[PDB]
């Protein structure tokens, strides 16, 4: 488990870079928004929420799909685990025979 | 920038469903009946359907109505109706009976008047989901087609459309923004934002509050334009409290063809 | 019946936090400024705060300010403040910092101008949660920081739920959507158990037959109906109406006139 | 998919019909030729490592079923011949055993329903509560806003109040009975594990694995067929 987690993270570093930079700028402009008047700039302000929503929801659904394939990799490692029980099973089999 | 006339909504055949929306102290019944009266001319026969529990169609048209769709006094093609009937199955079957009786008349355009809270077609999508789960495990089958049909009817960006209606106040503006985003999310189409209760003063009136609000509302209206150049805009000046009734409806609906000139 | 004036607030000596809230185009900053200018007279020293991004205090006073209290010309007790940055530990740290500095320097009363989007009182619920966690988890500079916050946070919390030293002023306008908003707001506050006795209204037209203008009576009737159903539904809470002011005078003069009108009951 | 299964069922029937007759020394080879028939038949009808893994699990499950089914075929063409010792009772007893274990894993819902002894006294109250809240909301629906906000809000606060009261009551009950069922479940769970260890000591290697085969490889299939 720890070893595999190390490998998955080391390959998933591309995701861990992109998600980081994205959310980073996200808060950057969220703070910008917080410094935007709600009476003389509502138009640009509205462009900004629409942008935030599009970015967030799209990448977020992407995250659902990524975590889906991730749980598929947990199910193939669970198959690997079931192979390790079959392994130790044949081990006792030969310990007898 | 487009033009301040509803030429598109009038000059189109494929439309069959028109939905009017908007909270606040907005004359939803007034603008519904207005669009209906104008639309009737070009079209063949128009069936107005209310949902607001205030039934202001009765007020504006001075006749009594019921769950039966009926004719309208002083008119030829105008047709009115209203249903307050607008665990989770009997509501869907009542709505299915409604839409069946609608298809039976098969009116070219069935304009609605949504109520104070939200939109009635967001709700309809729930029964199908639960229905499919129930099937996984009679009347529901029959019911299914009469619904998937109108579901395509609605998802089509060419046969149905939305017309939100707003007042020139920041709260209503932010609300209408939220509404437009929620709609575009739920994959409907839209092209129209009527504004309403527009004052139009002149120097003949030395009133100063009428100029303070004038500048405020003006400024707001222009910020409104900036954010909606894509969509059309419909200026629609506030009418005096003098005339109320058929007089009003006629006069008011006249504005939805030519731009207003004070 | 119930006095249309703010006598209870102006007369009470245990008040320490007077929140002001309410969405819409209302000039809540101006109303709070007026309340402060009036409160200072009888009391000893009043420290305004602010959280709106528009910094309306600036345009209302023709002075610059920063993250540090500061005297304002023509007043000996009014001190201005604003906080534009206003993890979770460091958020609590910044809030604790402002609380300690605002309260230590012999300040009898603190007035807030909350922003028109959200609510920060409820925040305190997050600390107390953490507190339960801290003991339960056990059973350097961060531990010391946590120690210096929880007693302070929990201490400053009781003055708020206390109905005799913390007071909320919602403000609304006479129109449906805003009325319903300030309704849901009162209900949610009463749920979170915070005292409240006062609903200022604003932008009130007051016409006379001298003006043959018709809209001035159409809105007038509208305002009448709404204001009266509002009274009916809030007979308990004090109602203190304020007339709309013309655009000629903007500044200290409008501040002191609103102050007079809030002190004494309005009559055209 | 079901048709191939009933096909291997008719295969099993044929195996019972003639395998024990022992016409030739061909038992395992005929086993694996019948298996090849279906194995090949799959193709006409019908990343890379992922595709293999899904299939491997499916085939292992089916073969394990079929292989032991071939063993059952020696247990029935000869049971009749017995009628034509202690061992045949020993086979029969594990039938009872596993009927009991699975009627109790299906009895667990019976305990869920048995909670209704106290859930009746709960239901009467909660149901009356609902009755009032629903009629109050239905009457609320018949109220306008612009001219009746006072009554609107009055009813809204009343409903919302009783509503939150009801949610809290129901949540408490559910969040109580849930642990109750969890604990009674683990309880009889370790009691069937106790029954297994009991039979294991009663028969204190081939026999043990065989017992496991009869109690699972077959029964779980019967359960997925009769009470999926
Ligand atoms: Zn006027």
């Amino acid at each position: 488990l720890p070893s595999f987690s190390s490998f998955m993270s080391r390959v998933l570093q591309k995701d861990a870079e992109q998600e980081s930079q994205m959310r980073a700028e996200i808060q950057d402009m969220k703070q910008e928004l917080s410094t935007v008047n709600m009476m003389d700039e509502f138009a640009r302000y509205a462009r900004l929420e629409r942008k935030i929503n599009k970015m967030t929801d799209k990448l977020k659904t992407h995250v659902k799909a990524r975590t889906a394939q991730l749980a598929k990799i947990k199910w193939v490692i669970s198959v690997a685990f079931y192979v390790l029980q079959a392994a130790l099973m044949i081990s006792l089999i030969w310990k007898y025979y | 920038p487009l033009e301040p006339t509803l030429s598109n909504i009038i000059e189109q055949r494929s439309l069959k469903w028109i939905f009017v929306g908007g909270k606040g102290g907005v004359g939803k019944t007034t603008c519904s009946c207005s669009l209906a009266v104008q639309l009737s001319k070009g079209r063949e026969s128009v069936l107005i359907i209310s949902t607001d529990p205030a039934h202001n169609i009765s007020d504006a048209f001075d006749q009594k109505f019921s769950k039966v769709p009926t004719k309208v006094k002083g008119y030829d093609n105008l047709f009115a109706m209203e249903i307050d009937p607008s665990p989770g199955i009997d509501e869907a079957m009542s709505y299915a009976e409604v839409m069946r009786l609608v298809k039976g008349m098969n009116f070219s355009v069935v304009v609605f008047d949504t109520a104070p809270t939200g939109h009635t077609l967001r709700l309809l999508n729930f029964p199908t989901i639960v229905e499919r789960g129930l099937g996984r495990l009679s009347k529901l089958e029959e019911t299914l087609p009469v619904i998937r049909s109108v579901s395509e009817q609605f998802k089509d960006p060419e046969q149905t459309t939305f017309i939100c209606v707003c007042i020139a106040e920041f709260l209503s503006l932010y609300e209408t923004e939220r509404l437009i985003q929620e709609l575009a999310k739920c994959k409907i189409d839209t092209h129209n934002i009527i504004v309403n209760q527009l004052v139009f003063p002149d120097p003949e009136k030395p009133c100063k509050m009428c100029e303070a609000r004038h500048k405020i509302q003006a400024k707001y209206l222009d910020q409104m334009e900036d954010l909606y150049e894509d969509f059309h805009i419909v200026k629609l000046p506030l009418l005096p409290h003098e005339v109320r009734g058929a007089d009003k409806v006629n006069t008011f609906s006249a504005l939805l063809l030519e731009p207003y000139k004070p």
